[PDB]
Order: C-alpha cells, then structure tokens, then sequence
C-alpha cells in the first residue's frame, strides 16, 4: 500500500 | 593623522581621531559640508560617547542580537545617565550606541511585573481601582 | 535616586525601539505599568505587527488580509488593538498545541458508510467530506456537529472544492462535475462531459472570475466557470452536453495518462499526469505554456507557487522537481525519499512533502534546504498530513502525529491513538479535524485546542 486510495477501473 | 574637536553644552573642548569621530554621522556630515558643536549635551555625557566610539573603532555592526559585555558594563549607569548618553547618541547619529542603549533599557523591563517595573523608574501607578483589573483580564 | 520614567521621557520612536526589543510577554505587563505606557505601547501597529510576524502567525504579504478580516470580526478597535487582540489569542492557542501536558477536546461524530474517505475541505466553519459512497457530509466545525449530506453524484466522490458562501465543486467516477449550495442543501449544476473518472480539480480567480479546473482518467482537463448566485429553480440544472453548455470553457488536451493532480492560481493552471510530465496551463487563451518533461515516473502531486512563480512536482520515482515557470526551466531536484512522493504542501517558509515509506520532509520554501526530517515508526506509508510554519501534523495506519516545527519534536502521538487509518487531516487555528477509519468504519474527528 503507497498510501494513495485509487478509484477503480471503470 | 588629523583630530577634530567636540564642543560639550558645558563648553569642553573634546579632541579626538577624525575617522574615530566619523561614527557620528552627524558629524561625518559636517566635514562633508575642525571644531563641532554638540549643544545641549553635558560634558561627562559626550566623554562616555567618544570612548564608547574609541573603544569601538574596529567594530563593525549590521546591517535579536544581545548586547556585548563590554558595552553592558559601559553603560552601567545611573538613569539619567542613560537617558542623555541615549539622546546624545540620537544627536549625533550614532545608530549602533543608540540600539545598545534601548537594548540595556530593555533588559532593565524584563521579566519585571508591572509593581517591579515602576520601582525601577519610580513610576507613579495612576491607574484607578477599577482600569487595574480590566487591564489584567486582556483589555 | 536619578531614576527617571526613560519610556515616557523618550521621544516615542525610541521607546518603541525599546519595546521592539521585548518578548511579548514583557510587553503585556509593561500595558499595566500606567496610563502612559498603555498608550503608548497601544499606538504602534507596527510592535504588533512584528510579534505576529516573528510568530509566524501572518506573513507581510498576507497582512493586509489579516486586517481587513480583523476590522470585520472587530468593527470597533483601532488597528492597534485588533492586532494585539489576534496576537494573543493566536499564541495562547499555539502554547495549547505546544503544551505536551496540554489535551484538546475531542468530539468524535459519524462519517461515511464507506471505511474509506476520499477527500475533505475545512474552510468557512465547514467541515466537508466525500466518499465511495457516493456521499458528501458537511459538518458545522463551531458547534462540532453534523449538518447536511449532499446526494445525487452517481459514482464515488474523489475531489472535492469548496468556493465561498456555502458554495462547493465536486468531481466523481460518475465522470461528472457537481456544483452545490449548502444553504439550500441541494445540488445546483451537473456538468458533463469528461469521458472517464474526474480525478483532481482546482477552483481559480481571474480578473474577478471564477473558474473551475477538472482533472480526469481521460487525459484531459476541463475548464468551466463557476456559476453566480441567484436573487429575487429547477435544481440540478443539469448540462448533457458541453457545447450547449454556458458554464463550459474548453478543454485542454496534452497528456497521454490520466491527470493525477492540477493546482492553480489567477490564469495559470498547472496539471500533473501518469505520462510523467507536468504542464503549465494559461485558461485564459486555453493554451500550453510549457511540458515540464524530465521525470522518469508518474506525477502524483503537483503544487503552482504563484508567489515566486514556480512549479513544484512530486513522481513515483521518488524524487521532487523545481521548475521556474518563467521560462519552463528545471531548477532543481529534490533527493529525499526512497519511495513514491505523493504528498506536498507549502505553506510560507516550508515546502513539505511526505512519502509512501513513511518519511516526510521539510525543504526551505525558498531556497529547498533541508529544514527538517520525520519518519512514522512503523514505516507505514503516509496517507496525509497538514502543516503551517509552526505545526506539522501527519497521519498513517495506527499513526497520528502532532509536531513542533520550531524544536523538532513530537507533541503528541496518541491523541487519535484508537484509530487504524488516517485519511485526511487538516487544521487551522485552534481546531484539527481528521476523517479516520476504526474498525470497519469511517468517522470524523474534530480536536479543539482552545
């Protein structure tokens, strides 16, 4: 884990 | 090397180092413009600003710092002392003597309540009853 | 005796000269020695002025705006006194904050029904979040409650911008772009038209006009203005379609990735993306400037320095780089971290940036020398932090650390020790607020330090 939440592939 | 002369208020006749003297802007001024007046200035008074300026001859000041020893014990002096060398030192455009001056008047308020404040310059409390308190509370 | 009254005998100049020299604390007491020390010392802006600036509690550029919000808050002082007004309740605060032995109070309240949370805004006494939930929560942060959530985004909220007067941007996976009023606790606009996730937004003035900037998946950036309010509908007005829409600017084609972080001011925009450039954008003419090229690995966060005009940009590849957007030069580059930097901030003397394994730094806003180190013990990666001249305060898993910027050391580092993630922090004056996550939820909490 970077630290950085991502959102999902659409 | 040439001198000039500094006349006290008292009529006392100052000699000293030409260079030395030009620490006055004042009087670094007048030449640019040898015997100078320094009117309304008492004769110790002058003396302790010409060795102040003597002593100090090689310094060279910016441009909070604190004041040297040297000067810390040079102008351990009574009030009124103080006050005039502070004066004279406005006077004659002296702004490093000027600066070691309210730095020593400083050290005199520090730390001190507002009672040991006022014994030390004898200050008169004309506060009333009532402004006291409000003042404490953060006015 | 020979004693005499120096300050009241002095010309003023001078005994201001003295006062200069003075800890504030001694200047305090000197307002109670008698009524012609209080007035004198109650006559010079400039005393004031010089203790909040030697505390760092304004810089000389923001003074002005210091004033004016002080002559608002108090109409009927003299400069003078609103300035010694703010100075001492600004350093009783900063004491609160310093005092290892000191505790805020701490109100803990319900966040989102998702553990994670994506974004916040604290500006205005609104507290304001946004989550995969599809949810934005706004919180009263006087009165430390609850107030309104804003539905309507069909997609996760993951940028959020707050403007004036109640009023916020929003940017979602629904690949749309929201305006509300929280006042009327509705949304106001829906602007469509990116083709993928809006990933980043920025809100700038220019010539008395707001724009909004939206970053997205898409590679793009869109630009709109942000519409006026109404005086005396059919809410949301809703835009299907850019072309037909009045609040749409243009777009601003130039990266290959999707756009991961923009930062703004007046009429410059700067954009950073996954292709591992950055570029300087003017949204005024809609034109490139300048393509910051030189990373060798995706931009994560960028900062525009308006005040010196440069560019600050921080990659996976674990370095950060100065750029001088005079003329799109690199000045320098930063070697501080061995992991993906992800996170910066400025405030005025320090540039700060944090790292994915758990080290932050803190670099001279001017000339990018070292000013301070700190590395999270647990060698988690940083998720947030917030930081002014005087405090750093930085979250990870199971870490939430308050810093004094001045002596280097930790204050506190168990104040939120029940949480397990840190998502967001942010801080301004005697209030901290912290969207957290503890045991399979989210919750907001607000640290006040008054």
């Amino acid at each position: 884990f970077n630290g950085l939440t991502s959102p999902q592939r659409s | 090397t040439s001198n000039v002369v500094l006349v006290s208020g008292e009529g006392e006749r100052f000699t000293v180092d030409k260079k030395i003297a030009e620490r006055s802007l004042l009087l670094k001024n007048y030449l640019n413009d040898i015997v100078m007046p320094v009117p309304n200035v008492r004769s110790s008074v002058l003396q302790k600003v010409i060795e102040w300026a003597e002593h100090h001859r090689d310094s060279n000041f910016p441009d909070s710092a604190p004041v040297d020893s040297w000067d810390r014990e040079f102008l351990k002096v009574d009030q009124e002392m103080l006050y005039e060398i502070i004066l004279a030192a406005n006077y004659l455009n002296i702004k490093p003597l000027l600066d070691a001056g309210c730095k020593v008047v400083a050290e005199m308020i520090r730390g001190r309540s507002p009672e040991e404040i006022r014994r030390t310059f004898n200050i008169v409390n004309d506060f009333t009853p009532e402004e006291e308190a409000a003042i404490r509370r953060e006015n | 005796n020979l004693k005499r009254d120096l300050i009241t005998s002095l010309p003023f100049e001078i005994s201001l000269k003295i006062f200069n020299y003075l800890q504030f604390e001694d200047i305090i007491n000197s307002l109670g020695v008698s009524q012609n020390w209080n007035k004198i010392i109650r006559k010079s802006t400039s005393l004031w002025k010089k203790l909040l600036i030697s505390e760092n509690f304004v810089s000389p550029k923001g003074f002005n705006s210091l004033n004016l919000k002080l002559s608002q808050k108090y109409p009927k002082l003299s400069q003078q006194d609103r300035l010694r007004l703010s100075f001492l309740e600004n350093i009783f605060i900063l004491k609160n904050w310093y005092n290892p032995k000191f505790v805020p109070q701490r109100t803990t309240l319900r966040g989102h029904m998702t553990s994670v949370i994506t974004c916040l805004q604290f500006e205005d006494n609104y507290v304001i979040t946004g989550a995969d939930d599809k949810m934005i929560r706004v919180y009263d942060s006087i009165n430390k409650k609850f107030l309104l959530q804003l539905s309507g985004h069909d997609g996760g909220v993951w940028a959020l911008k707050y403007a004036h007067g109640g009023i916020l941007v929003s940017g979602s996976t629904d690949r749309t772009v929201r305006v509300w009023d929280i006042k009327k606790g509705c949304c106001t606009h829906v602007f469509e038209g990116h083709n993928s996730t809006v990933r980043c937004l920025d809100i700038v003035e220019y010539k008395n006009i707001k724009y909004i900037v939206t970053g997205s998946r898409d590679n793009t950036l869109h630009v709109w203005k942000l519409p006026k309010e109404s005086s005396v509908h059919d809410y949301p007005l809703v835009f299907h379609t850019p072309e037909e829409n009045p609040y749409f600017v243009g777009v601003l084609r130039g990266h290959m990735a999707s756009v991961r972080t923009v930062s703004g001011h007046g009429n410059i925009v700067v954009s950073g993306s996954y292709d591992n450039t950055l570029i300087v954008w003017d949204v005024a003419q809609m034109k490139c400037l300048y393509i910051l090229s030189g990373h060798t690995d995706r931009i994560y966060s960028t900062i525009y320095d308006h005040e010196r005009k440069r560019c600050i940009s921080a990659s996976m590849d674990t370095t950060i780089r100065i750029w001088d957007l005079e003329n799109g030069e690199l000045m320098y580059t930063l070697q501080g971290h061995t992991a993906l930097v992800g996170l910066l901030r400025l405030s005025d003397k320090f540039l700060v940036s944090a790292a994915a394994d758990g080290s932050i730094r803190g670099w001279d806003a001017n000339d990018y020398s070292r000013k301070f180190s700190y590395h999270h013990t647990n060698l988690s990666a940083i998720t947030t932090f917030y930081v002014s001249d005087n405090i750093l305060v930085s979250g990870s898993e199971n870490q939430f650390n308050i810093y004094n910027l001045r002596s280097g050391k930790l204050v506190h580092a168990n104040i939120l020790k029940d949480a397990d993630q840190i998502w967001s922090v942010n801080f301004k004056g005697k209030t901290l607020v912290a969207a957290v996550e503890k045991d399979g939820q989210s919750f907001l909490e607000i640290l006040d330090f008054s």
